[PDB]
DNA sequence: CAGATGCTGA
DNA sequence: TCAGCATCTG
């Protein structure tokens, strides 16, 4: 539900996102990201060869949106001059300075902008899949890695019989079986 | 009395010059460096006095203690460690005297304001050739520039080879140090010259020959590794200065010059630079065994492993399987020895014979060997006892007065000193080592109306370590010459820093950019430049650790409760920069399983939160003065229930949103396998839709 | 043959 | 995250 600004045509980033689909409109911010969720693609090679290019754009942006996110790519051998300016140009305003290196990665930074309102649960996906699974028994850090490792997904875990889960060493066949038993068993009754 | 306190003639004139102005001291590969060192110790050690030591070594340090107890001082020097509680220190540093301290803890007791200051006399420093670099040892001398009157500093060094280096001048370690005089004492000099002219022993050099088979091999072994260096320089250009000929390769300082030029591994990657590398490796360590050791070993405990390498694998490269046959030929072959243990035993019937010859109102004199290692000593030390057949038919059945004591390892030169002053010999053999010549040199020269010494060289026809020793013996003496012509030819701001946050390099170079330091205990946050801002700074390996624990989100939830902006540094590394993106999963995943996904999330949540980026330790310290051209100057005082617990724990979901589909669906993987179309449509909120989508389909790389 | 650290309970 | 207990491993 992303829109692009018709600014932006001869974009490689647009050309990289699949699993979310975009389209156009007259809007002020080049990319949005749903609701006070602006994007801006900026890179180093256009900032150095036109200096008075970004200040101007972010002057005319004004305060309008909640939280501003302002995605930059690093492509000079020697980074330490116009990152210094880009620092202190998003301390000065109020926006996020996020930091890429190839076009891939400013479409995946923009998806993953895209797609997560959720709910604040982070008190990488090793991080996440071993906080999200430690609420059940049987899976601890060790044993998250070990069935990242192995298999990848959830969906070749759950998938998967009791058997083909006692084959893995340092975790024991009775652990995985508690585990299958705990997550196979509905909650809610038969009604 | 093992400690004498005069010096030597020679000797007297430095103190002389030191005492009244501070000066930096370079010996000539230990000219009397220790001997000054406990010159001057005595002289301030006293409980009225306060000196500390800027950086010792735990072997010497008990060596000094011993002395000290034996010459029998009023007051014996304490040592302040990590072993005590913070408190305690309170006790130690009043009391007075020589404190041996550690170069960690003497920074973080300077800028905790624990010391009692304003009373210490000095510091003194030792082996001051390692504050070439922006080392921790520079910010104790920048901490230690406070006192008006009665400052001094001296800066002790007896490494002259290390001041020689392109891109490092003296004049940059000699304004780091607060030193304007500088001493030197050379080799070449006059008043050293005179005084050891009178006083030195007679050295007798035996030139050693080799076997013919023992010249074949090491021809053959040069020849391939020749072809190998070719093999390298065809199939890369790039490294040509690091190898510019054969001569080079047989050198010491060859390993540490590749692997400096080939810094980038991994965009170098590849299996024959590797093989080759491995090979050359192999090539140098069996060169250096067959010299060091018998070739009986070189065979049954070398020969054999490597040939079982190769076969079960590509660890050894294949290309030694049908290469170089003739070696097999010639290792299998000898038997015979090397002729270093027949002129050694023919060395020790010299003696033998010429103490039985004047054994007539003399006493003999005892004859030590020295060795390497203590694998050759052992090998010396059976092979007299048993014989030479005997021990090479032991060694081949096995698998299938006159003290020996070895020279290099983990022992401190003090036991082997103390083990030479022990017993007074007269005949000593050397392996062509310098400082085992030096130390002789001392010996002979301390001792006027003794017995005549004789030391004996064992020096090989084209050997490996003859090369060594000229190679380390012009690069002193280029260096000695290059220092003697260098010589010859001369409104404040305060930052709020951590006290866990002084070993990184940002503390070092901050104070030396001009502004002032004030540091105070503190929980949350690293740097303080305003009493509006807290910047907390976060290394490219400790991120991860801190966003895969949770620790960050907590300590970003704490600050931002009671200050206004707080901000975040991530310090990363422009040769080798992590991308942060998975290669083998971007295409089967909907742009997941990546540290960055999760900072995105972090960062959103919290809209007063920015990202910061510094390549180098020298931006950071720069962006953190950038930052206050008009802010103010902070101050220091303000600072069935298991289903319902998975299914609580995914992302998008609620406790309406929970009961809501938990009174529908049944299993998990009834929903695990369904579209997202149906979730969106008993729901309406496309987006928790698409976050399950996203965490239950995902790939991992 | 025998002791190591995540299951069990909240 | 804090008291008891057993799987595979040294």
């Amino acid at each position: 539900s992303i829109i692009v600004s018709p600014r932006q045509r001869g974009n490689p980033v647009l050309k990289f996102v699949r699993n979310v689909p975009w389209e156009f409109g007259d809007v002020i911010p080049d990319y949005v990201l749903g609701q006070s969720t602006c994007a801006l693609f900026l890179s180093l090679r256009y900032h150095n060869l036109h200096p008075d290019y970004i200040h101007g754009r972010l002057q005319s942006l004004g305060k309008n949106f909640a939280l501003r996110v302002l995605l930059v790519q690093v492509d000079v051998k020697d980074p330490q001059q116009a990152l210094k300016e880009l620092a202190k140009m998003c301390i000065l305003a109020d926006c996020t300075l996020i930091l890429a290196w190839s076009p891939e990665e400013a479409g995946r930074y923009l998806e993953t902008y895209k797609a997560y309102e959720q709910k604040p649960a982070d008190l990488d996906f090793v991080s996440r899949v071993t906080e999200c699974l430690t609420t059940v028994k049987s899976v601890n850090k060790t044993d998250s890695q070990t069935l990242l490792t192995t298999f990848g997904s959830l969906e070749q875990l759950i998938a998967a019989s009791r058997e083909d889960l006692a084959l893995c060493p340092g975790l024991g066949p009775q652990k995985a079986r508690r585990l299958f038993d705990v997550l196979h068993e509905p909650f809610l009754k038969v009604p | 009395r093992i400690a004498m306190a005069p010096l030597l003639e020679y000797e007297r004139q430095l103190v002389l010059e030191l005492l009244d102005t501070d000066g930096l001291v370079v010996c000539a590969r230990g000219l009397g460096a220790d001997r000054l060192l406990y010159h001057f110790l005595q002289l301030h050690c006293h409980p009225a006095c306060l000196v500390l030591v800027l950086n010792t070594q735990p072997a010497e340090e008990e060596y000094f203690i011993n002395q000290l107890k034996i010459e029998g001082v009023e007051h014996l020097p304490r040592r302040v460690t990590n072993e005590i509680t913070s408190n305690s220190r309170y006790e130690v540093y009043t009391q007075g005297g020589v404190i041996f301290a550690t170069s960690r803890i003497l920074v973080v007791d300077f800028l905790t304001d624990r010391i009692p200051s304003d009373l210490i006399t000095g510091i003194l420093v030792y082996r001051a050739h390692r504050i070439i670099e922006s080392c921790q040892e520079a910010f104790i001398l920048r901490l230690f520039r406070q006192k008006n009157k009665r400052g001094f500093i001296k800066a002790f060094t007896d490494n002259a080879v290390a001041f020689d280096t392109g891109f490092c001048h003296v004049e940059r370690v000699m304004r780091n140090l607060f030193v304007r005089k500088l001493y030197l004492w050379p080799r070449f000099h006059v008043a050293v010259n005179s005084f050891l002219e009178q006083h030195k022993p007679e050295v007798v050099e035996i030139h050693v020959s080799m076997t013919p088979t023992m010249l074949a091999i090491q021809t053959a072994i040069l020849d391939i590794l020749n072809a190998c260096l070719k093999e390298l320089k065809c199939h890369n250009p790039s490294l040509e200065v690091e190898d510019l000929s054969l001569e080079n390769a047989i050198g010491k300082p060859f390993d540490k010059t590749i692997r400096h030029y080939l810094d980038p591994l991994w965009h170098q990657l590849g299996a024959k630079t590797k093989s080759l590398v491995q090979d050359l490796k192999i090539l140098r360590t069996l060169l250096q065994y067959l010299s060091q050791y018998d070739c009986v070993t070189f065979l049954n405990l070398l020969e054999s492993l490597r040939a079982t390498e190769k076969a079960f694998g590509q660890n050894s490269g294949w290309l030694f399987l049908d290469s170089s046959t003739s070696m097999f030929i010639n290792a299998r072959a000898r038997l015979e020895s090397n002729p270093k243990w027949e002129a050694l035993t023919e060395v020790l019937k010299e003696i033998e014979a010429e103490n039985k010859e004047s054994e007539a109102l003399g006493g003999p004199g005892q004859v030590l060997i020295c060795a390497s290692d203590d694998r050759t000593c052992s090998q010396l030390r059976d092979y007299i006892t048993l014989g030479a057949e005997a021990f090479l038919l032991r060694l081949y059945r096995k698998t299938f007065l006159t003290i020996i004591h070895p020279l290099l390892g983990c022992s401190d030169p003090y036991a082997l000193t103390r083990v030479l002053h022990e017993v007074e010999p007269r005949y000593v053999v050397l392996y062509d080592a310098e400082l085992t010549f030096v130390r002789q040199l001392e010996i002979y020269r301390a001792s006027r109306p003794g017995k005549p010494l004789r030391v004996y060289f064992l020096i090989y026809g084209g050997s490996t370590e003859e090369q060594r020793y000229l190679t380390a013996l012009r690069k002193e003496k280029e260096a000695f010459e290059k220092l003697i012509r260098e010589k010859a030819s001369m409104t404040q701001q305060s930052i709020v820093v951590d006290m866990r946050e002084f070993r990184s390099e940002l503390p070092s170079l901050i104070h030396r950019r001009g502004i002032d330091i004030e540091p105070v205990t503190l929980e949350v946050g690293d740097y303080i430049l305003t009493p509006e801002m807290c910047v907390e700074r976060k290394s490219i390996s400790d991120l991860i650790g801190s966003l895969n624990n949770g620790r960050l989100y907590s300590q970003c939830i704490s600050m931002s409760r009671y200050y206004k902006r707080p901000v975040l540094l991530i310090e990363f590394d422009p040769s080798k920069p992590f991308s942060l993106t998975s290669r083998g999963a971007l295409f089967q995943e909907i742009s997941s399983n990546d540290i960055s996904s999760k900072l995105t999330l972090l960062t959103l949540h919290f809209p007063r939160l920015r990202i910061l980026w510094c390549p180098s330790p020298h931006a950071t310290a720069e962006l953190f003065e950038e930052l206050k051209q008009s802010k103010p100057q902070p101050d220091a005082a303000t600072a069935n229930p298991g289903p319902q617990d998975f299914l609580l724990k995914m992302p998008g979901v609620n406790a309406k949103n929970c009961r809501s589909l938990m009174h529908h669906v049944k299993n998990i993987a009834e929903l695990a396998a369904l579209s997202q179309d149906e979730l969106t449509s008993i729901l309406g909120n496309a987006a928790n839709a698409k976050q399950l989508y996203d965490f239950i389909h995902t790939s991992f790389a």
